[PDB]
């Protein structure tokens, strides 16, 4: 549905989520500290997102079973 | 004794002790404590709080059936925590719902009688013909091919 | 049978029932747990050059802007079931706000002490 | 801030913050001037009387309703009233709170416009909204459907709903009303050798009224009966003694609700005009008010009129149908119930007449989309 | 994965997964919006009740097909029909899911080519295809040949068939159809005293022609029958009471179909253009379409009509040939479920229109090769 809009909102919160940062003014120890921090982010992001789809299915159970019971009336 | 000894602690030691003053104002007194029946009458017409008629049946069943003419201390105890509110207010939707999706594990909309069954023997409850038969007359009110969503959402109102 | 029997039957089989249900709360959290401690790789960066750590990192963050992209589709599609949740909770309550519609107040507050001040 | 819902009524004022069961101060809506010439110095004496106050000086006074049929007619009045209701009943300035007036439907639009003007520039409260009285009496019972007969004191009026949809073209407002049946009562207690006239007496004639009067379930038979043996005949003490007795003017002063010939109008009565708001309405909607009949208002209190109505409309209606009739017990204050319900809901919060919106529009801002 | 068998007609949207017996969700196709004002705050009240739903609140709507004949003349009621029927009576997301909607003989292309370019854009469907609905009514019946009659709700079109060779010049497409005969009922219904007028009436009407309206075997004599005994007043209860008596309108409202000069058509009942459609066939192939006549679609579901019509054509065929009328007790669902063999065949699976060959020739697609 006007998925132009879409798009952009998309595009909005992909550059609030966008991250640019130094690629070779640090170094080698500062190098691998920052490799270990955005491991620990992606970590976090796959919980996260682990979290999202159990979620997700909740939400998919429920609504079968509300669905189910509405249907139930008549 | 668990949900017995339970019930006591709902009307704990003070609770207990300002009931004993209170049975006490009413009891008979000058007397050896032989202790009657009509104090569970007397409380009644005591308090304001009148038990319900379901309290006083339910004690003729468990005393008094036999003439005795008097009443124990247990069932004395027994009557009182009949009477004051210890109410569990039928626990919460959110907590019914996720219990009634665990029983739905067929995931059907509802719960069937093999899954009430199934459950029930979980708990390692004797369940038999007995039960779910009856618990079809009276666990299940609708009786509509299964036991329907609002069915048991309405049927644990007010329940532990 | 009796009230009192069925009812303490009930309570045990909620009892039984919550119990289990805490329990499998705990299971599903270890394995989800576990389940992302294997989804992230584990990492080696010792006696790594610049350029091999370099490209490395560059590539963990374009899988990370990946991640994102895929966390925002979720979000859409979350968002959407939140609304289509939304939405059947509001038609379940238009069907019982047939009968229902003076449930919600508050009765009796003070004018039942007020009594004797005429 | 808590809300006022103020009901002004006719006959009954009843107001309290919402959110609430009951209403916190009713008091009759009279102000009575004295009328003689007092010689007593220094004893205090006011100028007007309002409110209950007049309800135990009434033997020096010339109480006068300053609502005769929903609308006002007396606006000096109206506003005495309003002010002690806000300043000695509720003792809450109205600077503070809002308001939630209440009104018959089919009324003048200058009296609504005049109410808000009132309601902004004298009394300055911060926002205040009209509602339709039998709306709220909808509210109060929890349905959402239904047909509500709303008999008060000034004005019958019968307002169907369908789903939250009202029917506009379907309101039928009569003007038999608890007043009516009052002056009927004191006209044919004059056959005894009882004559009440002061404008105090009215009140006697009222209680009266409201203590021995009730609907019978079939005339002709409780005429012929009241006419033979004696054992409907009860008797009353009057403010002074010399109890007097009434005969078959029990039934037949509350009859005039149902034949609205006795006191020479002619419509028919709120057996049959229920019907024929029914039949106004669609074919399918037709069994839900039907089976949904709500009653409320203080004259619907007579006792056994839940049972007559129902015979009434069950020989009017088709005979598959079913007829019920709602008659919860907290009949008299149904309105303001619903009131602070509707008060005390979220989704209504933002449908107050602000008031800037009234600066910008002036007073007839009430008929705009703020309804 | 499973394709979808919706199947929009124009009066009952039948829709369901390919491969079953029946369709999953069958419901009317009506829009219908509010039309009163609604004065009750947070009922929770939409702003345009669809499918089902409006057939119970048809009280205060007024209710619109969005299909008038065959054509669709509304789109945005159309794909508000059309996401109802994905999302909330089947439940699928279309994006993972092959559609293959149904559309009449000699329909408008602009039609067709918007239905496409909405399944396509909108929905976003992976490949949707549209079918003839006479050849999937011949596919349900387990033949290869015969000549279908598919009187609908919409319009009645007669497509002949042999061997699996349509013919294309031998289509005779009439659009009187369920939708006329209702209104001639609703309008020879008046001469008893029964006015119906609204649209939500129509229903009612709608319901009266289905339960008691036959066709007769010979008009006149039934004519004549009915106006001097009375074993045909057939009694109906309205949805409020007061039943009504159905006289001789029972075999006159569905008489139109053989005589459309009734509702002022000039063109020839459905027992003439069969015939027609025959005629207009190859001298070599007409026995074996006089043998295999075939009735579908709901109209065709008086009771006795497979004998009218028989005996009619009887009467126009020559005395040799064996005339044989196929009328299987699945009429309605004929054409659905012949959508659902038609989708469920492996030789069909190539024939899809793929949203890659939409995207290089635009929606004028569906007249090329992909049909
Ligand atoms: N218990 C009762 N029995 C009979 N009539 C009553 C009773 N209570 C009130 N009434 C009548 O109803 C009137 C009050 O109606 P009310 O609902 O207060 O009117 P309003 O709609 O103006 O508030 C009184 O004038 C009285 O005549
Ligand atoms: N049992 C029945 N008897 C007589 N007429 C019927 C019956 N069922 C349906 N109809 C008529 O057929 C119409 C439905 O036809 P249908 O085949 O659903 O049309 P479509 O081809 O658009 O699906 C209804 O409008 C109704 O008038
Ligand atoms: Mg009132
Ligand atoms: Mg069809």
């Amino acid at each position: 549905g006007k998925r132009q809009t879409e798009r952009e909102k998309k595009k909005k919160i992909l550059a609030e989520r966008r991250k640019a940062l130094a690629i070779d003014h640090l170094n080698e120890d500062q190098l691998r500290e920052k490799a270990k921090e955005l491991w620990q982010s992606i970590h976090n992001l796959e919980a996260e997102k682990f979290d999202l789809q159990e979620k997700f299915k909740q939400q998919k159970y429920e609504i079968n079973v509300l669905r189910n019971r509405i249907n139930d009336n008549q | 004794d668990d949900i017995y000894k339970a019930a006591v602690e709902q009307l704990t030691e003070e609770q207990k002790n300002e009931f004993k003053a209170a049975f006490d104002i009413f009891v008979l007194g000058a007397e050896d404590g032989c202790i009657s029946t009509k104090e569970l009458g007397k409380v009644m017409r005591m308090l304001g709080q009148n038990p319900t008629p379901e309290e006083l049946q339910e004690m003729i069943d468990e005393v008094d059936e036999d003439g005795s003419g008097t009443v124990d201390f247990d069932e004395f105890l027994v009557m009182m925590v009949r009477c004051m509110k210890d109410d569990s207010k039928g626990k919460s939707e959110e907590e019914l719902s996720d219990l009634f999706r665990m029983f739905d594990k067929n995931a059907d909309g509802y719960i069937d009688l093999d899954e009430l069954k199934m459950m029930l023997q979980a708990t390692g409850e004797t369940i038999t013909e007995d039960d779910i038969e009856e618990l079809m007359k009276d666990g299940d009110k609708n009786n509509d091919g299964r036991i329907d969503y609002d069915e048991f959402l309405e049927f644990m109102k007010g329940v532990e | 049978i009796s009230a009192s029997r069925k009812l303490q039957l009930k309570t045990l089989m909620l009892q039984i029932a919550k119990q289990e249900m805490e329990r499998e709360a705990e299971e599903r959290r270890g394995e989800k747990g576990r389940v992302l401690r294997t989804r992230c790789q584990p990492l080696e960066l010792d006696g790594l050059g610049f350029e091999e750590l370099q490209d490395l990192c560059r590539q963990l963050h374009a899988r990370v802007d990946k991640v994102d992209e895929e966390r925002y589709d979720v979000e859409a599609k979350v968002t959407k079931n939140i609304t289509e949740i939304a939405d059947l909770t509001q038609k379940i309550y238009d069907l019982r706000g047939k009968f229902k519609r003076p449930t919600l107040r508050r009765v009796r507050i003070s004018a039942d002490a007020m009594m004797q001040a005429l | 801030t808590t809300a006022l819902v103020c009901d002004n009524g006719s006959g009954l004022v009843k107001a309290g913050f919402a959110g609430d069961d009951a209403p916190r101060a009713v008091f009759p809506s009279i102000v009575g001037r004295p009328r003689h010439q007092g010689v007593m110095v220094g004893m205090g004496q006011k100028d007007s009387y309002v409110g209950d106050e007049a309800q135990s000086k009434r033997g020096i006074l010339t109480l006068k309703y300053p609502i005769e049929h929903g609308i006002i007619t007396n606006w000096d009045d109206m506003e005495k009233i309003w002010h002690h209701t806000f300043y000695n009943e509720l003792r809450v300035a109205p600077e503070e709170h809002p308001t939630l007036l209440t009104e018959a439907p089919l009324n003048p639009k200058a009296n609504r416009e005049k109410m808000t003007q009132i309601m902004f520039e004298t009394f300055n409260v911060p926002a205040m909204y009209v509602a339709i009285q039998a709306v709220l009496s909808l509210y109060a019972s929890g349905r959402t459907t239904g047909i509500v007969l709303d008999s008060g004191d000034g004005v019958t009026h019968n307002v169907p709903i369908y789903e939250g949809y009202a029917l506009p073209h379907a309101i039928m407002r009569l003007d038999l009303a608890g007043r009516d049946l009052t002056d009927y009562l004191m006209k044919i207690l004059t056959e005894r050798g009882y004559s009440f006239v002061t404008t105090a007496e009215r009140e006697i004639v009222r209680d009266i009224k409201e203590k021995l009067c009730y609907v019978a379930l079939d005339f002709e038979n409780e005429m012929a009966t009241a006419a033979s043996s004696s054992s409907l005949e009860k008797s009353y003490e009057l403010p002074d003694g010399q109890v007097i007795t009434i005969g078959n003017e029990r039934f037949r002063c509350p009859e005039t609700l149902f034949q609205p010939s006795f006191i020479g109008m002619e419509s028919a009565g709120i057996h049959e005009t229920t019907y024929n708001s029914i039949m106004k309405c669609d074919i399918d909607i037709r069994k839900d008010l039907y089976a949904n009949n709500v009653l409320s208002g203080g004259t619907t209190m007579y006792p056994g009129i839940a049972d007559r109505m129902q015979k009434e409309i069950t020989a009017l209606a088709p005979s598959t149908m079913k007829i019920k009739i709602i008659a919860p017990p907290e009949r008299k204050y149904s309105v303001w119930i619903g009131g602070s319900i509707l008060a005390s809901l979220s989704t209504f919060q933002q449908m107050w007449i602000s008031k800037q919106e009234y600066d910008e529009a002036g007073p007839s801002i009430v008929h705009r989309k703020c309804f």
